[PDB]
């Protein structure tokens, strides 16, 4: 065991654990939806290019993006 | 053992570091034999639930 | 340049990056500390004068009477650092403090005094630091660790998430003080903003903004923004304000701006502030949510429309309108940015005014009682600004400015409203998204205390216990003969330093396994301790690395197991503020420039700068060669432009501590491999010759130097005389110091027992004749070689598994290492017989012993002490003693026996001291100490005579080195002007301190040199008379022990299997055979391999910096042993330049110059008998040799670039197939003994309330068989197994004297009765008022 080995196995699934939730959180193949979900607002071609898929512009994802930082 | 403690606080302050056993039975009145039991007589002696 | 012991033995060194800083003295801490604590402050503000004056002046009983402080010094001990340790005491100083006594009469308060008294109190004493930082406190070395404990100021930090269900975080800001109430602010799951004062009930956070007066109008000005209506019903407009999702739509003029529900944009923005647009207008509904300023009135009657901080509606909107009120003021409570929260706590906020506040304070603090405006307003006011109730010290006052980022460093000690409401700004603003968080393992946080201010506070509380007795004796009496020596005695001050240096986890033994460990070990930070966290409270939380560790903290060093992160080695160029916070130095950069000078900065400063890395390239002008440089910026590393980039690290080494950086290719192993690997390189065991590493880095020679345990010169000179004890140096004539004798002496400090029973000894390196400058070391201390760190020995290794040998993590070592000695350690053990005086009389040391035959009495001397020089074995008597006892009523057959045999009884014990079990050493010396009353044996006044002698002589034979030293400068001074050349010596030596010469000053000289050897002799007298009394004088044993004698066993352990080596990379390991030498690989050339190592070991853990290592020692050794066939030749020492000198100058660009061609030709030859064992290399720890610089090395030898050869079986001799790794690691002993370990017993002793086998290998006992091995043994059926493991083998008194009648009666069968631990337990609760019993069976 060596009480580094078992460490070894402990970081590996912190490290892929978090690295496959930020892989998620991408979500590249989807649906062109072309407006936005909060504003309706026309969300640019190369954000949809970019990110394939996207529901919201960058002013209400950042937005969001605010929110979710503190919580809730 | 109150007043060796007493005759004892004084003297090594008067005196420098310590009182010698010699030093309080001379300071004092005792013979230096009752002194030395006096000393001896052990003190409170511990809870054997101390760790280790 | 080279230095003298360094042209020894050069070692070559990679690490192409030129060094700036060089490395400081590491152990500046523990010595810097000290020494402010102990020292004449002149303005004092550090160690005992600011004690001193912090408890003084005392004032008496209605000022009747003043105690005043007027000096203090430090008597001089009684007994040095060796002699405290012999006799076993604390090395301390007395604290000799001159104190004033005035005495005041009627009508003089400050008037004149009618008498003062001076005189020298004396309060305790003080443990002296040693030279390297470590105290004597009980004759043992300690060192007092550096703490790491949280500062005063003020602190944001969140639960994030983890407290409230729909997890929003909470954020609360706390104002610990040095001393006083605890501040502290925090959100409601509501985002209402609460205040509770000392952990205490929570109370609104505008509750205290009352309390310091201001009203609902002046809150809503400082925490809000007034969003301005006017009259209809127009907006003026901020256009940053609204961002955007868009109330209203957008207009002015009445065009357009923006139309409505469609989110407000950075374009429409952009379009309101470019056309101009100051007034909008908006509806009579959209005014229906915001919330009023300030107060409203209706003229007419005077009478309240709207108070401020209240909702307006239409109602309320058309009455102002009617006022003809234009002007209307809300508040801009945004929901994302400018969040609505003093608004809310308003709400919620009962109170109004000053008073009612003060009250609800008064109630939540001192509850219950009847408050009135003036108890709530004094005990308001005593809370925060009452400047003898609550200080933020000068660390404190720094953190709250900074932390609030004011420019204001220094400031008051006492809060203020604006210090009040700037923390709460910052608590809002944090939970507005502008700002972060505190981190708690944040190194800006947390400052570093050490032995100087941890004292400086146990001598402050003994102070405090001073200034109770002072006043109340100044209270009784006052009266005339009363001095200051009656009113202090020394015990209670000196009680809690004796204590804490004492009894306290930070003055622990220093660990002396060899010199880096002690290193490490002074240069500790500790968590834990009284101050800090506690290891049940933790974390989770300090034990992570942070970023502001960089170049603080080791990341690399810190121990495994129960204390991960709590307890970090202080980093190589670390150093403590003025406050107390670790920095580190950066080389500063101005404009592209890297420029030489170097500020230290701390983990607050360290942040908003750029810090550019230590491996970056740069031109000769100090220019970047990198346009895009990394660096750090405040928590993170990019690509910063060469200009914007502010400071850079000094080296490439600060990020390490000084164990971590004696890892060759460190850059090549797991984080947690360097972990393992330093910490196991703090247990190597010196071995009994040194042998410097093939593979190092140069850090060697600065640990072996900075730590006490190689002799340095002071000044330069010649080796006058060399010897196995002792070096004297002829000073150089420019260093005399005119007044000196000329030479000085360095006295060895031979085989010595350190904390762990190894050997510690010193020995000579220089020879008779030899020059030495000031730094060269002299004594090879323990684990030393040449000057260099030497922990272990360089062996011959091999990566290949071999017949499943080394098949977990065990190690296969040849014979032939055991046979060359090379991991062969010296351990000496102290074994102590005291002799006391029972209830029936005193013991004797005597040699006429009970029953043992006149031969274990062979040893033993008349008076009963075996001889320093036996070779005693485990069971051999080294001090016999007999005690008295009764007679005891032997039984029948026994009275029978002895009325046979006529062997009447002794009627005394033989309560000897022999030899522990399976030890074997030599007696290498023996001490005594007889009390006073005690006369003394043969053997005391031998040894006592033997150590007068020995004093005598030493001070006789240093004088007259010295004398002869003297005569010599004497006799240069009486070369010239009066001089005597050729009858100079005709006269005696001592017709010559009466030396005639002409008048001048050197007369004087004469005159002057000769009255100072005079000195040397009255003092040398002097010496001697005290040290006959010290040495002849009885000892203050304990209370009634008659004498002790203490044998000091000296053993030599050998290599063994179970023993456990262990490689500097984490690669640790244990023998399981000591194969016989042609039983080993061999290679083509008949060479066996000395150690073989398991090749799966290095894939799974990611070190194969041992990989690289031993390609590398293949490289030096095979440079050496080239040079070893040149010098064994006889080749010239053209040949041995050409050679040596190609081979010096390997590696691209590396910063190392030697030029052999500048070199004497017999200090070529002592260079090449040095490196004809191998050349020693370095690597320093980011910075080292490439793999195509240990190539080209490999070339330089006749090896192959592969690093792989191919080896032959020992026992057939065919070879092994695709060849194997065979190089140079450096292996390490660890102190991990296998006869340290083996433990066995089949029936010893038994302990006395649980009639249990005692537990541990020194009281021989038994194996803990728990509760976990009892489920097992219940898995299976084992039910005899373990009812006799629980009766006969543990507790059951009457079943284990029959189990052993029985088995040696040869009949294996137990009746086991009843445990005793069951017995005790049913008699605990009948004990009880239970009535528990066994039922008829
Ligand atoms: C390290 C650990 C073995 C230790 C013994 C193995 C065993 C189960 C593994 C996780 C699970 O598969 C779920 C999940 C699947 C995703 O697809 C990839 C990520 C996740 C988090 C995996 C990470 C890691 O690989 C785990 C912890
Ligand atoms: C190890 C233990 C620390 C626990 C934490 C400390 C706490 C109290 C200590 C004993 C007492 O002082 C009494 C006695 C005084 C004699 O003079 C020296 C021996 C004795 C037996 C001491 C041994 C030891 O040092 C004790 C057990
Ligand atoms: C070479 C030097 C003369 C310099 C002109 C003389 C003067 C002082 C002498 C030493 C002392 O006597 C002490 C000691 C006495 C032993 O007996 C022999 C060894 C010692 C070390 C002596 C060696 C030598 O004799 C010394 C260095
Ligand atoms: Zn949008």
């Amino acid at each position: 065991s060596d009480e580094a080995d078992e460490a070894y196995s402990v970081t590996e699934q912190l490290t892929m654990t978090g690295i496959n939730r930020i892989r998620q959180k991408i979500n590249a193949h989807g649906i062109p939806v072309y407006l936005c979900e909060a504003c309706g607002n026309p969300i640019p071609e190369a954000r949809r290019k970019i990110f394939p898929g996207v529901t919201l512009c960058v002013e209400c994802q950042a937005y969001q993006e605010r929110q979710r930082k503190h919580y809730a | 053992i109150n007043k060796l403690n007493r005759i004892s606080r004084q003297m090594l302050q008067e005196m420098g570091r310590e009182p010698t056993p010699e030093e309080l039975a001379e300071r004092m009145l005792m013979p230096e034999d009752k002194i030395r039991k006096v000393l001896k007589i052990a003190k409170e002696p511990i809870s054997m639930e101390t760790p280790i | 340049v080279y230095s003298y012991t360094e042209k020894k033995r050069i070692r070559k060194d990679f690490g192409k990056r030129p060094q700036v800083l060089d490395v400081p003295y590491l152990l500046s801490i523990q010595l810097d500390s000290f020494q402010k604590f102990i020292e004449q402050d002149p303005e004092g503000q550090y160690g005992l004068e600011a004690a001193f004056r912090s408890v003084f002046p005392i004032q008496s009983y209605s000022g009747n009477s003043e105690l005043q402080y007027v000096s203090y010094r430090l008597g001089e001990p009684v007994f040095d650092v060796q002699e405290c340790q012999i006799r076993g005491v604390t090395y301390s100083a007395p604290l000799r403090v001159k104190l004033r006594l005035v005495i005041y009469e009627r009508e003089a308060p400050e008037g004149t005094v009618k008498d003062i008294k001076e005189q020298e109190v004396y309060m305790g004493e003080i443990p002296l630091m040693t030279d390297n930082g470590t105290f004597v406190i009980n004759g043992t070395e300690r060192v007092i660790v550096s703490q790491l404990h949280r500062s005063p100021g003020v602190f944001f930090d969140s639960d994030k998430g983890k407290t409230h269900s729909s997890g929003k975080v909470l954020y609360n800001a706390r104002i610990i003080p040095y001393r006083g109430s605890w501040l502290d602010f925090e959100f409601d799951p509501k985002d209402n903003l609460f205040v509770r004062i000392d952990r205490r009930r929570k109370l609104p956070a505008t509750i205290i903004l009352r309390a310091l007066n201001y009203t609902t109008e002046q809150i809503l000005d400082l925490f809000f923004e007034k969003v301005i209506f006017e009259i209809k019903l127009q907006m003026e407009l901020v256009p940053e304000r609204l961002r955007g999702t868009a109330s209203f739509d957008i207009e002015a003029n009445g065009k357009v701006y923006v139309e409505k529900g469609r989110r407000i944009t950075a374009r429409h923005i952009r379009q309101l502030e470019k056309d101009d647009v100051k007034l909008i207008e908006v509806p009579v509904e959209y005014i229906a949510g915001k919330v009023v300023a300030k107060d409203y009135i209706d003229e007419s009657t005077g009478e309240l429309i709207c108070a401020a901080n209240m909702e307006l509606s239409l109602d309320l909107l058309a009455k102002l309108s009617q006022s003809g009120h234009k002007r209307i003021e809300t508040l801009f409570t945004n929901d994302l940015d400018h969040g609505p929260y003093i608004s809310e706590t308003l709400r919620v906020d009962p109170t109004n005014d000053r008073l009612s506040a003060l009250v609800e304070i008064y109630r939540m603090m001192r509850p219950g009682e009847p408050p009135t405006r003036e108890a709530a307003e004094s005990l308001f006011e005593n809370l925060f600004f009452s400047e003898d109730r609550y200080d933020l010290s000068a660390v404190g006052r720094m953190k709250f400015n900074r932390s609030l980022l004011r420019e204001e460093i220094e400031g008051s000690g006492i809060l203020s409203k604006d210090d009040i409401i700037d923390v709460m700004k910052k608590l809002i603003d944090i939970r507005n998204g502008k700002g972060e968080v505190d981190d708690i393992d944040h190194l800006g946080n947390r400052r570093i205390r050490s032995v100087g201010e941890m004292a400086e506070n146990q001598f402050r509380v003994g102070l405090v216990r001073v200034e109770r007795a002072v006043k109340e004796r100044l209270s009784l009496g006052d009266l005339d003969t009363l001095m200051p020596q009656d009113m202090i005695n020394a015990k209670p001050i000196s009680a809690a330093v004796k204590e804490f240096f004492g009894s306290s986890q930070l003055s622990q033994f220093m660990d002396q396994n060899n010199p880096l460990s002690e290193i490490t070990h002074k240069r500790r930070i500790s968590a834990l301790g009284p101050g800090g966290l506690t290891r049940e409270r933790a974390g989770f939380e300090v034990r992570d690395v942070h970023p502001t560790h960089y170049g603080r903290v080791c990341p690399i060093e810190t121990p495994e197991g129960p204390n991960i992160g709590l307890i970090n080695s202080l980093s190589v160029y670390a150093q403590t503020n003025e406050y107390g916070f670790l920095e580190t130095p950066y080389r500063k950069v101005t404009d592209g420039v890297v420029t030489d000078e170097i500020h230290y900065l701390s983990a607050i400063e360290e942040g908003n700068y750029v810090i550019a890395q230590a491996n970056s390239n740069l031109d000769e002008e100090g220019h970047f060669v990198e346009d895009l440089v990394t660096c750090r910026s405040k928590g993170e590393s990019s690509l910063f432009s060469r200009d914007q980039v502010d400071y850079m690290d000094v080296s490439t080494q600060q990020v390490v501590s000084v164990g971590a950086s004696l890892i060759p290719f460190l850059e090549h192993d797991d984080a947690n491999r360097a972990l393992m690997g330093a910490n196991m390189q703090r247990q190597a065991v010196p071995t009994l010759r040194a042998d410097k590493p093939l593979v190092g880095t140069g850090m060697e020679r600065a640990v072996a130097v900075d730590s006490g345990v190689t002799a340095v010169a002071k000044r330069g000179g010649v080796v006058q005389y060399v010897d196995a004890s002792r070096i004297v140096i002829k000073v150089n004539e420019d260093e005399m110091y005119p007044g000196e004798a000329g030479i000085d002496i360095y006295n060895l400090t031979k085989y010595t027992r350190s904390n762990q029973n190894t050997c510690i000894n010193q020995m000579p390196c220089v020879s008779l004749g030899e020059p030495v400058e000031r730094g060269d070391v002299l004594a090879d201390g323990p684990s030393t070689d040449l000057g260099e760190l030497a922990l272990g020995q360089n062996m011959r290794v091999a990566f290949m598994p071999w017949n499943g040998y080394n098949f977990e993590d065990s190690i296969l070592v040849s014979e032939r290492v055991v046979q060359e000695d090379r991991f062969t350690t010296i351990h000496i053990q102290e074994l102590a017989c005291v002799s006391r005086d029972t209830k029936l009389g005193p013991e004797e040391i005597t040699a006429d012993i009970p029953n043992v035959g006149e031969a274990a009495l062979s040893k033993l001397d008349e008076s009963g002490i075996v001889y320093i020089g036996a070779e005693v074995t485990g069971g051999d008597i080294l001090v016999g003693k007999v005690t008295p006892k009764g007679e005891t009523q032997l039984t029948p057959e026994e009275k029978l026996l002895r009325a046979i045999f006529g062997e009447k009884a002794s009627d005394v014990k033989d309560s000897s001291l022999r030899v522990p079990n399976g030890v074997s050493g030599t007696v290498i010396d023996v001490q005594v100490f007889t009390r006073d009353g005690v006369e003394k044996d043969k053997r005391a006044l031998e040894i006592e005579e033997m150590q007068l002698k020995q004093a005598k002589k030493d001070l006789s034979e240093e004088l007259q080195i010295l004398e002869a030293g003297l005569f010599s400068r004497i006799r240069a001074v009486l070369v010239a002007g009066g001089v005597e050349a050729e009858k100079l010596d005709k006269l005696p030596r001592d017709r010559w301190l009466e030396l005639g010469l002409t008048d001048e000053e050197k007369q004087n000289q004469l005159e002057q040199l000769a009255e100072q050897y005079d000195e040397l002799k009255h003092e040398f007298e002097k010496k001697l008379e005290a040290k006959r009394r010290k040495i002849t004088q009885g000892d203050d044993l304990a209370p009634g022990v008659l004498k002790i004698v203490k044998v000091y066993l000296a053993v030599k352990r050998r290599i063994q299997p179970g023993d456990k080596m262990a490689g500097r990379h984490g690669n640790k390991g244990v023998i399981s055979k000591i194969n016989p030498i042609e039983d080993m690989p061999y290679d083509e050339n008949g060479t066996p391999v000395d150690i073989v190592l398991n090749p799966l070991g290095v894939p799974s853990r990611m070190n194969i910096g041992q990989i690289l290592e031993t390609h590398l020692g293949m490289a030096a050794k095979g440079i050496g042993d080239k040079i070893n066939a040149m010098l064994k030749q006889q080749q010239e020492v053209a040949k041995l330049r050409e050679f040596i000198q190609r081979a010096y100058d390997l590696g691209a660009d590396v910063r190392q110059k030697v030029d052999l061609s500048t070199f004497s030709d017999e200090e070529v030859m002592r260079l090449a008998e040095n490196l004809r064992k191998g050349m020693p290399i370095a690597t320093p720890v980011f910075d080292g040799a490439k793999e195509a610089e240990i190539k080209e090395l490999l070339k330089l030898g006749d090896l192959p670039t592969s690093g792989q050869i191919r080896l032959y079986d020992g026992r057939t001799g065919e070879q092994f197939e695709r060849p194997v790794t065979v190089g140079y690691m450096y292996m390490l002993k660890l102190n991990h003994l296998v006869d340290d370990k083996m433990h066995a017993r089949s029936t010893g002793s038994y302990s006395l309330v649980t009639q249990q086998p005692l537990g541990g290998k020194a009281q021989f006992g038994g194996q803990r068989f728990g509760e976990m091995e009892v489920w097992a043994l219940e898995a299976y059926g084992a039910a005899y197994t373990l009812q006799e493991m629980l009766t006969v083998k543990s507790d059951d008194v009457n079943g284990r004297t029959k189990m052993y009648k029985n088995i040696v009666d040869g009949n294996h069968q137990m009746e086991p009765g009843m445990p005793e631990s069951f017995n005790v337990l049913l008699k605990e609760i009948r004990s009880l008022g239970i009535n528990i019993e066994l039922e008829d069976e």
